[PDB]
């Protein structure tokens, strides 16, 4: 967790150690008391509300990614299809 | 109402409507179900069906 808003991530690699790879995810955040256009994860996060349901973790434990799946709840109406809704 | 799935509760309820229509057709079609009522007066062509 950096202190400024600027970081200079590098990677050194020798000719032999060329296959070495990484993949990161940098996320902007502000102080605790968030507002509109900002979602609040705890421990000093004000990630953008676009980052909620982004499909990626933009925090700690996946808090931005929850209650974001809604399909259907039914009984025999769930199976009006090639299941027993034909029979 | 849970120990049978809600397609079985529909298949049972369609079976009661199924078999009772099958039983009513066969009872009117079968010539042995048409018994003769009035055993006190056993001479009349008034054979009945209770189904
Ligand atoms: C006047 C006419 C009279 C007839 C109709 C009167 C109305 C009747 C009233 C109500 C209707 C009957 C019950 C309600 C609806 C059916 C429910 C059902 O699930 O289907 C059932 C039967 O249907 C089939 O799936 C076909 C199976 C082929 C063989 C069936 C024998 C019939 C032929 C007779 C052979 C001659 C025998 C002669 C003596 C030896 C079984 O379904 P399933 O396939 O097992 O399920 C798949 C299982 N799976 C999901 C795990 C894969
Ligand atoms: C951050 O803010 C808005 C929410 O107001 C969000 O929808 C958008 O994707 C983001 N915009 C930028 C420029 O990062």
């Amino acid at each position: 967790m950096l202190k400024t808003g600027v970081g200079v991530i590098r990677m050194w690699a020798d000719e032999g150690s060329r296959l070495s790879r990484f993949r990161m995810l940098f996320t902007s955040f502000v102080e605790p008391p968030c507002t509109s256009s900002t979602f609040f994860c705890h421990s000093n996060m004000c990630i953008n509300n676009s980052l909620v349901c982004n499909g990626v973790q933009n925090c700690a434990y996946p808090w931005d990614e929850n209650h974001c799946k809604e399909k259907k709840k039914a009984g025999l109406f769930e199976q009006i299809t090639k299941t027993h809704g034909t029979i | 109402l849970n120990p049978l799935s809600p397609d079985i509760w529909m298949y049972v309820l369609l079976a009661c409507l199924g078999v009772s229509c099958v039983l009513f057709v066969i009872a009117r079609f079968s010539p042995y179900e048409w018994y003769n009522p009035h055993p006190c007066n056993p001479d009349s062509d008034v054979v009945e069906n209770n189904f």
